[PDB]
């Protein structure tokens, strides 16, 4: 790495570091960004509750497919019973 | 001579640096004076975009 190149990288780092601290100021001050940022942040809270609901609905869905299997089982016993006999 | 020219160039760069340095210093100041952020928002978006496909 040359003395020239090393300078450039010093520059880009100062430049880049500003641009980041810039967007940090913009997004935390300017209103139009600040809403769309809260709109996302709010819509995260809901899409989080939508998960908990999907969680219970899964551990419910399973527990019926469990019963809806355990029924189907007993129901091929009482048929193979009536299939053998009559 | 050219050494003098270079002395100038070096002088200019030094300025450009303290120019940049100021711009930064200011942004940091405006920032300190006021009071979410996209940073944690990404982590949250990966936690959801994951356990969606898991669920």
């Amino acid at each position: 790495s040359s003395d020239l190149e090393q300078l450039c990288s010093h520059v880009n780092e100062k430049i880049g570091n500003i641009k980041k601290t810039l967007s940090l100021r913009n997004c935390g001050q300017e209103p139009t960004l600040k809403t769309v940022l809260n709109k996302i942040g709010d819509e995260i809270i809901v899409i989080n509750e939508l998960l908990n609901k999907l969680e219970l609905e899964i551990q419910y869905q399973e527990q019926t497919n469990n019963s809806l299997k355990e029924l189907c089982e007993s129901l091929e016993e009482d048929y193979k019973d009536i299939e053998h006999l009559k | 001579h050219m050494e003098a020219e270079v002395d100038k160039l070096e002088l200019m760069f030094q300025k450009a640096e303290s120019d940049l340095d100021y711009i930064q210093y200011r942004l940091e100041y405006e920032i300190k004076t006021n009071h979410k952020n996209p940073v944690t928002l990404l982590k949250e978006l990966s936690v959801i975009k994951s356990r969606y496909q898991t669920l």
